RNA sequence: CUCGCUUCGG
């Protein structure tokens, strides 16, 4: 198999094919923001702080670069490393404290992984 | 002196003995002062180095300490308690000669163009030489004596040090340690670390069809033992291990037990298990396959000589070392007189004060300088030929001793390859500069521009590299690892983790060393045909500085180079403007260096500062060396070491064993720039004379030469020899002395 | 040896069968030769070859002062007490040149 | 070639049951009947010099 | 290269944030999934979350050896016990499958579920391999070792009733050494208990299939208008460099960087210092345009004079009080003097002769030669020349500083002739 | 040996001590020999250094120019006074009775 | 290893031309040639390499290993086999050669100089073995070597 | 002239391959005698030495060839009924390398020291292919031993002389004619002297001890006195042929070439205080005490 | 003095 790549990726994704897709992202440790009024630092900013709704815009530019816009700052969305095994998407939810839930939400097929653009972030200042 | 003593202390602030608790000794802080004399009846008294060296005693400063402990359970403090003494090195922190004016060194009749670093003790004049060792932690494919290609790994911790060998001496794989009564199949090991399916254990090793065909051997002997689970692995171990010389008290027959702790601490030290999770070890060991498989197809076997897996020790990494086995001595004493004084005595409670014999570390550290052996059981190490007497030949003599470099092997047999000029001594050490004689190419010298890294923090590499898109070895199985664009990045040894498209990985840990965010020394390199992105941050790497080359225009500009010259800017602002940087050995593999402009083509990414850096200290002194023939470079360097001159401006006061002197010396007619550079022209061994190049009176057969008898008698090298004779009155144990 | 500092061991034998035996079997003039092929060993050396081959390059030619004197250098030690034999000019008429 | 066995993931051998020659894992009941013809070709280096020199 | 197209949103949802789990297979392939396999249990720890599941494998199937099955099953459980058998029939029926936590912190991990025009993450509690276990193996080899002990009771067809009365060995609790403590909490065996110890939930299996997956799987999204600014993820680019790389906490010593940090007249201060001789357009270029001119005048007025409208650092500056000649050794305020003479020199001509200075001022040759060097050049058949052109431009725009200096000068005049009877 | 850099120091160091300079031997650079040849006929010397001279002993001109010049000869620690030894009767060794 | 082989007949075909045309232009009465002709010191190879142009350096009868990856030194390109990244000298003497020529020529003369080293101590056990060994034979008077027993 | 010995390399002697161990370390080799040699070399020469066809004939009759060097391909094929190996013989390459080797010549091969494989077991079913059906041995083997078989089978030698390792045609080029010979990295002269078309009587060889097991000690004296004076002149340096001979015949006078090794001087030499001086002081003065053995001043 | 260690020389 030929090593595709996010921008093909995404565009057969919806453009050749309207089916859903379960994605596994893998994200910066701390994300450009600050914790909303989680009592503190400049500590961790990660997803389990922030709210629901739009936090992103993604970016699909010509010659194949895929971008996250998250506000002021632009990371980078990259094919993580080709996955063959099965990786299942599941919920566990404890309902009752004696009994739980497992809930296959579905499978896992590609990786991305999304990094700070460094380059921009330093001739920025 | 300034940082090194605090930590090893540190690690060692609290000692206490079994017998009697809640008694205990607790260290607060450490100093060590200023050089002092003991003369003076329990009074000290500033001392130059000049006055240690004529009363043959030796220069050193007080190791005072500040302690907290416990008497009759009332807890007493001293303030400023010594403990010993450390020897100082010259022109130091610490030394008296440091932040002094000519004047100031006149009045101490000491030579302003001393070198100094070097050591005083009981007179004389002693340098610890720089030591040259394989670096640790790195696997190293190599093949055996019977032409078998072999793995060996040397895990050393900070406590223990092991190597770990594999061989694949029957068409398959088995893992040999010092603990194991005989090497065991690598399968029965993987078993017995955690991964027990066959299929994932070759999903590790690789995906190749070649790898499968080779490695499906261990897999059959495997399968021919009824191994199949963790524990009968562990069994197997514990059946092939051997008791330590009756280890005294038994925790239960001890055996799975002991396979486990041996899998998790002895066997791969540098590798961590975080709480007995053997995953890293797993691919560690996987990896170490994997290359063994493919190095035993094409001849890859890496070379011992390259000098990017060698590591330096200087003085500071010696020093350190001997003076925590000091210390650990010094409290495990102290722990044994306690334990046979405080339950036995009296109501008159024990304290250490009275038993704190300040002679162990003084007598440790002087003796260690003075004789140059080290004998460090704790660490299991016995070296000789540590330091070496300075030798005061000349100027040029001296300078040179100071930057040697002596080798792990020593001229004690005639081995092959170190002793070779290999070329990865380029800008590091001087090509011409070695020894003729038995030590030829196993003592070498530093070039010129050239800087020793130091040990570094290794946080924010591991933060950068997690930010940088580096996934988590323990979220993939192996198969991965054979994937053709995916490359493992190491750290110091240690995998930390995978990636793909490594070139953006390494621009931007690159750009984010320029930009000051990482520490300049830490190196990023990438072995291709292997896979790996190494990242380097332990200390003793040779690391040179090169300007920056951005296409085909180098960063540096006529301007800054003006700049330089009116003091408007200094070599550290550019090093953070990201005009020069420091290139490792492992680095300058990977880069593109021109050695001048018009050399430079568009894939060039440094230059070269200056050629002529290349030649060390004392091929310096050669005028156009490279019109020479190296063997005459080579002979010019040994015999200038040698040559009657000028020691320096305290050299009438100086009684030295043996000193030579020029009546008339002269400056040289052509002289390179590095003679300017180290003032060799303040202090020069040799006179200008009025050579004809003819043949006379047949006296001048084989390299003999005719001298003029007017010269010789107007001066010309006349020369000055000083001996020493010394004599000593000692009062003996009888109220009797010498007269 | 070459010169170059090289320092050299001296034996005196304090007998006179020893003597005698050093003077006939190791005397230099008894050992010219080696004895791995016969080859001669103590022959003419650098400053030697070199000034004998430019004294017998077909270009030199000496009139009778300077070949007199170039001959009566080695007229020294056991070599006092013998007739000079001057040979007979190659060129006479123009010039008396000995070559 | 090598094979594993889909249960636990063990190296599968070849074995004869009652009928038929058998893929089989020792650590488990999981076999595999072959059905077919079966193969795994290496392909050998082949002596190709001649060895004409001189 | 414009964002040509897919201009996507991203969704945040918080509904499974504790609840979501990824389960992976190291061993099985992607193509091959456990769709059609009927799940018996699900073991888990909350905690130390390590979920076990126990799946039913058929036995009529064509790949399934009944008779290894029936060995097995003899060689696990007893002949007929019954009462702990791993397997509920007489044959290999269970399957055991064990996780193993890869990690400790999930939080930079998001699954990411993908509609028409939208991506919806959301945080993983937890991430565990699961591997096919290898339990009844050790279960059978402890029954096999006390089939051992049964054989060795067996020796004898009756045995006597052993008066093996258990002796009261009621152990010393040896106080532990603290290292020996230390051991054994780091002991596996240790660790293990303290896993155990936590007691285990049982969990029934809803497969892919189910109707309860495709109602679970709606919980992936979040309620939200399309078009929202995020009152966070506003923080500046400089600002998220400094959060995601937090700091770790000759006389020219310090760099170009550590100097702008410093207040400004420490910088002019150091600057004067390092080069002595300098005009007032390039300290104004080194320093900074945001920087006013009127402070760094007032700044270069305490640590400079003018000569020929440039700035020349002041001699005290130079040499401190306590500080001496490296040469001589002479107090510095000699030399002092003697380089404000050299500078009186140069404001008067512009070329001075070594000679004279050395004559007037007493001093020994190389203290001259340091005092010329600073901000003189050597011209030959001129003697020393001012080592800057004279810049009229700075006299005109300010001459107030100009007279300034001038008198200052003229103080400093009065006080040489008075010291050196000029 | 191919010393051709003691050549060259030579050729410089006669330049430097005609026109009052100190001539840079550098590794890979320092000064080409053009320019010391261009010192030396313009300070009246031969280009090259080989000058005409006359025999000390007969008197009379050489037939090859001589190549003089200034070269920076060091004396070395090794010297005869301290390297001479001779040794007579002397004393001997306790344990093996030998020198 | 044809490559190379061809590489190394080019070098030295540049090599001992350059000398032929160095000796043919070159006059009498020549002191190195003068010296080289009667035998006393030097050969005509000397006199190429200190005056036309020194040879490819050989290291162990080869050109020079690479001691990076791919590469003799940083300053060529991988997987370079140009003749100057690998140890040709194409500079002489008399020009002066720049830094990788005379790293390549060093890297010959630590070569040379090991050699001798190891070569000492080798031969002078071989020495010490024959002489032990043969030292009994005496060429007796009736013409037949003898032992000692 | 050890010591004048420069220890060059690239003295390929012609063929410009076949590092061939030339100075002190041939010299110490050959005085000291050892069985085995480091690179033996063995000079054939052929009784038709013109044509090239014979003489690549020759070397493949003498030049040992494995079985995976000739099979284009083995396979184990599983079938339903039973499992074995077919191997498929590479006629092509066999006739182009001129081996005499047929279906039945590797069927023969086998059946040789493999785990005793039964001749039933080996069987020919075409003209170039061979089938191996293992059985198994009870001996810690059951059917999955094919793997054993998979690892060997190609490691089986099907022609050419086993201790034998390669064989080169070397060619000289004399004007009045090219005449072909062999040069034979192996380690066996009988067998290769005993070869059908090398003519046995002018082929000599470099290990001294063979070629004194094999001819004679005269022989080996011989060979001793030409390997020497050839080593010494492939350095230039020139040693008088009675040197040589007198030291060959120290080597051979007792009927056996001793080296000049300790082992070989006990052998030789009889005084008791030469042999302590010598090596192993304490040893042969102890054994010496044991003897009672009275030592002349010879 | 004995012994070892280094540095040289060649
Ligand atoms: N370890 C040693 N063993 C025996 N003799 C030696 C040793 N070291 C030096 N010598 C003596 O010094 C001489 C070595 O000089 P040699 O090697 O021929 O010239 P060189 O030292 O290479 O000079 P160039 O470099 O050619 O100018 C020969 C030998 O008698
Ligand atoms: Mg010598
Ligand atoms: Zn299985």
């Amino acid at each position: 198999l030929p090593k595709d790549v996010s921008v093909a990726e995404l565009l057969r994704e919806l453009s050749l094919t309207k089916e859903e897709e379960l994605l596994f992202l893998q994200l910066p440790d701390t994300l450009p923001g600050q914790p909303p009024t989680q009592d503190i630092a400049e500590n961790a900013c990660t997803l389990a702080d922030l709210t629901e709704g739009q936090v992103g815009k993604l970016l699909i530019r010509k010659s194949g670069r895929v971008q996250l816009l998250l506000g002021k700052v632009t990371l980078d969305v990259t094919m993580g490393t080709a996955c063959s095994f099965l990786q299942e998407l599941v919920s566990v939810g404890l309902g009752d404290s004696r009994t739980g839930e497992m809930t296959v939400l579905g499978h896992v097929k590609h990786k991305l992984v999304c990094s700070p653009d460094f380059e921009s972030l330093l001739d920025h200042k | 002196i300034n940082v090194e003593i605090k930590k090893i202390m540190k690690a060692n602030e609290k000692v206490t003995s079994d017998a009697d608790p809640m008694w205990y000794l607790k260290y607060l802080n450490i100093y060590v002062g200023l050089p002092d004399v003991e003369e003076s009846f329990n009074v000290t008294r500033p001392v130059s180095p000049h006055e240690c060296r004529l009363r043959d005693m030796t220069y050193s400063a007080p190791i005072t300490v500040d302690i907290e402990y416990t008497r009759g359970s009332q807890r007493i403090i001293r303030n400023a308690l010594p403990i010993g003494r450390m020897p100082i090195m010259l022109r130091s922190s610490n030394c008296v000669l440091t932040g002094k004016t000519p004047a100031e060194f006149a009045k101490l009749n000491e030579c302003p163009l001393d070198p100094g670093g070097y050591f005083i003790v009981k007179g004389v004049e002693k340098v610890i030489l720089i030591q040259e060792q394989l670096s640790k932690n790195r696997i190293i494919v190599e093949a055996d004596r019977k032409g078998a290609v072999g793995a060996s790994v040397t895990s050393s911790t900070h406590e223990k040090k092991s190597r770990t060998n594999m061989a694949v001496k029957q068409g398959r794989f088995y893992l040999r340690h010092n603990t194991l009564s005989e090497d065991i199949p690598i399968v029965i090991i993987f078993k017995a670390m955690g991964v027990e399916s066959d299929q994932e254990i070759v999903q590790m090793i690789g995906t190749e069809e070649h790898v499968m065909a080779a490695f499906g051997p261990s897999l059959e002997e495997c399968q021919k033992a009824q191994i199949f689970t963790q524990m009968q692995a562990l069994k197997y171990i514990g059946n092939k291990v051997r008791r330590q010389r009756m280890w005294g008290g038994g925790p239960k027959k001890t055996k799975i037990e002991e396979a486990r702790e041996l899998l998790a601490s002895t066997i791969l030290t540098h590798v961590p298990v975080k709480e007995f999770n053997f995953r890293a070890k797993c691919i560690y060991t996987a990896v170490m396959v994997r290359r063994v498989i493919l190095a035993q197809g094409d001849n890859k076997v890496d070379d011992r000589d390259y000098y990017g897996n060698k590591r330096l020790e200087l003085a500071g990494q010696l020093l350190s070392l001997l003076f925590e086995d000091l210390f650990k001595k010094f409290n495990s004493e102290m722990k044994k007189i306690a334990d046979q004084v405080i339950p036995k005595q009296r109501a008159a409670q024990f304290d250490v004060v009275k038993h704190m014999r300040q002679d162990q570390i003084t007598n440790g550290m002087v003796n260690a300088i003075s004789t140059g052996n080290w004998s460090l059981k704790r660490f299991k190490m016995d070296r000789q030929g540590v330091t070496q007497v300075l030798s005061r030949l000349s100027y040029i003599s001296a300078l040179g001793m100071m930057t040697r470099i002596s080798s792990q092997f020593e001229k004690t047999r005639k081995v092959s390859g170190p002793r070779s000029l290999q070329p990865s001594q380029w800008g590091m050490l001087c090509p011409s500069d070695t020894p003729e004689g038995e030590a030829c190419g196993l003592v070498k010298n530093l070039a010129l521009m050239t800087h020793i890294t130091t040990d570094m923090e290794d946080g924010p590499i591991v933060k950068l590299a997690s930010n940088l898109g580096v996934e988590d070895v323990n979220l993939l199985c192996g198969e991965e690892l054979s994937y053709p664009n995916v490359f493992l990045v190491f750290l110091n040894g240690n995998i930390l983790g995978v990636i793909r498209d490594h070139k953006k990985l390494v621009n931007t840990f690159r750009l984010m060393r320029r930009a000051g965010y990482i520490n300049e020394f830490v190196s990023i390199s990438t072995n291709l045909t292997d896979r790996c992105v190494y990242i380097s941050s332990d200390g003793g790497r040779l690391c040179r500085p090169y300007i920056i080359v951005k296409k085909q225009k180098p960063a540096v500009t006529n301007k800054h180079m003006e700049e330089l010259a009116q003091g408007y800017r200094n070599f550290e602002d550019f090093l953070h403007e990201s005009l020069v940087e420091y290139l490792d050995v492992n680095e300058e593999n990977d880069c593109n260096i021109a050695l001048y402009e018009h050399t430079i083509n568009k894939d060039t990414t440094h230059l070269e500062i200056e050629p002529f850096t290349l030649l060390g200290v004392c091929a310096g002194l050669i005028p156009y060396p490279h019109h020479n023939q190296s063997p005459r470079n080579t002979y010019q360097c040994a015999m200038g070491k040698q040559a009657m001159g000028t020691i320096g401006y305290n050299q009438r006061n100086r009684i030295d064993t043996l000193m030579y002197l020029l009546a008339y010396p002269q400056k040289p007619m052509v002289k390179t720039k590095t003679i300017e550079l180290i003032e060799f022209e303040k202090l020069p061994a040799g006179q200008n004379a009025t050579v004809a190049v003819m043949s006379y009176s047949g006296y001048d057969i084989e390299d003999a030469l005719v001298l003029n008898k007017a010269s010789l008698d107007r001066g010309f090298g006349r020369c000055l020899v000083y001996k020493n004779a010394k004599c000593t009155l000692k009062r003996y144990t009888n109220q009797t002395f010498d007269k | 040896a070459d010169f170059d500092g090289d320092e050299m061991n001296l034996h005196l034998p304090q007998t006179e069968e020893a003597k005698a035996e050093a003077l006939v079997l190791m005397g230099t003039k008894a050992n010219l030769v080696t004895p791995r092929n016969g080859e001669p060993l103590i022959a003419a050396i650098q400053d030697f070859l070199t000034g004998a081959y430019l004294l017998t390059l077909k270009d030199t030619f000496f009139d009778r002062a300077k070949a007199c004197q170039i001959i009566a250098s080695i007229l020294v030690g056991k070599d006092e007490k013998i007739k000079v034999r001057l040979p007979p000019p190659t060129i006479l008429k123009p010039v008396t040149l000995w070559t | 070639m090598l094979l594993f066995c889909p249960g636990c993931g063990n190296g599968l051998i070849v074995e004869e049951g009652q009928r038929c020659h058998r893929f089989a894992c020792n650590t488990c009941p999981y076999v595999h009947n072959i059905t077919r013809k079966v193969t795994n070709r290496k392909y050998p280096k082949l002596k190709e010099v001649d060895d004409v020199l001189g | 290269d414009d964002p040509v197209v897919q201009e996507i949103d991203v969704y945040l949802a918080k509904s499974l944030a504790e609840k979501l789990y990824l389960f992976q297979y190291p061993v099985r392939p992607a193509s091959m999934t456990y769709d059609d396999i009927p799940h018996l249990s699900a073991k888990i720890k909350p905690k130390q979350q390590k979920v076990e599941l126990e799946m039913a494998i058929d036995t009529l199937n064509p790949n399934y050896c009944r008779s290894k099955g029936e060995q097995i099953a003899l060689n696990v459980d007893g002949a007929c016990a019954d009462e702990t058998s791993t397997y509920s029939s007489k044959l290999m029926d269970k399957q055991t499958f064990c996780s193993s936590q890869t990690t400790s912190n999930t939080s930079r991990y998001a699954a990411a579920l993908y509609r028409q025009g939208e991506l919806h993450l959301t945080p993983l509690h937890g991430i565990l391999q699961l591997r096919p276990s290898f339990s009844y193996l050790d279960k059978a080899d402890a029954k096999h070792r006390e089939r051992e002990a049964a054989n060795e009771a067996g020796d004898s067809s009756q045995d006597e009733a052993e008066d093996d009365v258990k002796q009261i060995t009621v152990r010393f609790s040896r106080p532990e050494s603290e290292q020996a403590r230390q051991r054994r909490v780091q002991s596996y065996e240790f660790l293990q208990k303290k896993h155990a110890e936590e007691p285990w939930v049982h969990l029934h299996y809803y497969g892919l299939r189910d109707s309860r997956s495709e109602h679970e799987r709606q919980y992936l999204l979040c309620p939200g208008s399309s078009g929202v600014e995020n009152t966070e993820l506003v923080k500046s680019p400089s600002e998220y460099l400094m959060m995601l790389m937090p700091p770790s906490q000759p006389s020219n010593v310090l760099s170009m960087a550590q100097l702008r940090t410093l207040p400004l007249a420490d910088q002019i201060k150091i600057l004067m210092k390092n080069v002595k001789v300098m005009p007032f357009a390039n300290l104004m270029s080194l320093l900074g345009p945001s920087i006013d001119s009127v402070a760094v005048l007032r700044g270069i007025q305490k640590v400079a004079m003018l000569v020929q409208g440039n700035w020349v650092v002041k001699s005290d500056i130079l040499y401190p009080k306590d500080s001496s000649s490296p040469h001589s050794g002479v107090p510095a305020e000699v030399l002092c003097r003697g380089r404000d003479f050299v500078m009186w020199k140069f404001t008067q001509s512009r070329w001075v002769v070594r000679k004279e200075v050395a004559t007037v001022t007493k001093l020994c040759a190389e203290d001259v030669k340091d005092f010329l060097e600073h901000m003189a050049v050597v011209r030959i058949n001129k003697g020393w020349e001012f080592i800057l052109p004279y810049d009229g431009e700075f006299i005109k725009k300010h001459p107030d500083v100009v007279q300034r200096q001038h008198m200052l000068w003229t103080g400093i005049q009065a006080k040489l002739e008075k010291v050196y009877n000029l | 040996r191919m010393t051709v850099g003691k050549l060259i120091e030579l050729l410089a160091g006669k330049a430097g001590v005609l026109d009052g300079r100190f001539h840079y031997g550098t590794a890979f650079g320092g000064s080409k020999v053009k320019d010391v040849c261009e010192d030396l006929v313009r300070h009246g010397y031969n280009y090259l250094g080989k000058d005409y001279v006359t025999s000390g002993i007969t008197g009379e001109p050489l037939e090859a120019y001589i190549y003089f010049g200034p070269v920076y000869y060091q004396k070395l620690k090794h010297m005869v006074l301290d390297k001479m030894h001779a040794r007579a009767r002397g004393p001997r060794a306790v344990l093996t009775r030998q020198p | 290893e044809t490559l190379e082989a061809l590489i190394l007949k080019e070098l030295s075909v540049i090599r001992d031309h350059a000398g032929s045309a160095c000796l043919r232009e070159l006059d009498k009465s020549n002191s190195p040639l003068t010296m080289a002709l009667c035998g006393s010191k030097g050969s005509f190879i000397n006199i190429s390499q200190m005056i036309a142009c020194v040879g490819q350096q050989a290291i162990s009868g080869s050109r020079v290993p690479d001691g990076f990856e791919n590469r003799s030194l940083p300053h060529f390109e991988k997987h370079s086999k140009l003749p100057a990244a690998k140890g040709f000298v194409a500079n002489s003497f008399y020009s002066g050669l720049t830094p990788t020529e005379f790293f390549f020529h060093t890297m010959a003369g630590r070569e040379g100089l090991v050699d001798t080293a190891v070569k000492t101590a080798e031969t002078g056990y071989m020495q010490r073995r024959l002489v032990k060994s043969l030292e009994d034979l005496c060429s007796q008077y009736d013409l037949t070597v003898r032992s000692s027993t | 002239p050890g010591t004048q010995m420069t220890l060059k390399t690239f003295h390929f002697a012609g063929v410009a391959s076949m590092n061939i161990t030339l100075g002190v370390p041939r010299i110490k080799e050959i005085i000291n005698a050892s069985k085995a040699i480091s690179t033996p070399i063995i000079t054939a020469q052929l009784d038709k030495d013109d044509d090239a066809d014979y003489a690549r004939l020759v070397k493949g009759r003498i030049e040992k060839t494995l079985l995976g060097e000739i099979s284009e391909y083995i396979e184990e094929v599983f079938l339903p009924d039973d499992c074995f190996i077919l191997v498929k013989l590479s006629l092509e390459r066999i006739r182009l390398l001129r081996l005499e080797v047929n279906a039945e010549t590797v069927r023969y091969s086998i059946c040789t020291s493999k785990l005793r494989v039964k001749p039933g077991d080996v069987a020919v079913h075409g003209e170039a292919v061979v089938c191996v059906t293992p059985r198994e041995n009870s001996k810690s083997s059951m059917y999955y031993v094919l793997q054993f078989l998979k690892e060997d089978l190609p490691k089986v030698v099907v022609q050419g002389i086993p201790e034998v390792s390669r064989a080169v045609i070397h060619i000289d080029e004399q004007s009045g004619k090219e005449k072909y010979k062999l040069l034979v990295e192996g380690d066996n002269l009988r067998a290769v002297m005993a070869t059908h078309g090398v003519k046995g009587t002018r082929t000599t060889s470099n290990n001294t001890y063979e070629v004194e097991k094999t001819l004679g000690i005269e022989a080996a004296r011989t060979t001793i006195i030409n390997e020497i004076q050839y080593t010494m002149v492939n350095h230039g340096m020139s040693i008088d042929r009675r040197h040589v001979m007198l030291l060959s015949d120290l080597m051979t006078y007792k009927g056996e070439v001793l080296g000049i090794t300790r082992f070989g001087l006990a052998k030789m030499k009889e005084s008791v205080l030469m042999l302590a001086s010598f090596e192993k002081t304490a040893d042969h003065l102890f054994d010496a005490a044991y003897f009672g053995q009275k030592d002349s001043v010879c």
